[PDB]
């Protein structure tokens, strides 16, 4: 599911660089 | 990422029971922006149990926190889920599954099936 991996993004989004 | 996920470690436990999943990818999975388990029944959108970033952190729902322990062996391409202190309401089909930023669903995975009874 789109929206699940999403969420799984979101847990990390704060560390792109 | 364009990389084939297969999980395994699941089975059938009495309640407060263990077990350890395991997911090895085709790809090198340290080069994996983000992955993690997701438990998933019948009626219900895919639950994400536990996330591990490429830098190595990690996140934990609530419910299993202190219980279950994420891990990555990128030395044998292995994801990991060592499931301690199993409850009945950890039963379902277990998925893992990854990609970075840019992917739209990622890579999953057949997935794994826990059942938890007492």
């Amino acid at each position: 599911k789109e929206d699940a991996f999403s969420k799984l993004k979101e847990k990390f989004m704060n560390e792109l660089h | 990422m364009e990389v084939q996920l297969v999980e395994s470690g699941g089975g059938l436990v009495q309640t407060g029971g263990s077990l350890r999943l395991s997911c090895t990818a085709s790809g090198s999975i340290g080069s994996i922006s983000v992955m993690g388990w997701y438990r998933q029944v019948p009626g219900t959108q895919y639950e994400l149990v536990a996330g591990i970033s490429r830098g190595g952190s990690t996140w934990y729902e609530d419910s299993v926190k202190g219980r279950f322990t994420i891990s990555r062996d990128n030395a044998k391409n292995t994801l990991y889920l060592q499931m301690n202190s199993l409850k009945p309401e950890d039963t379902g089909m277990y998925y893992c599954a990854g990609g970075d930023y840019s992917d739209r669903l990622g890579s999953w995975g057949q997935g794994t099936q826990v059942t938890v009874s007492s």
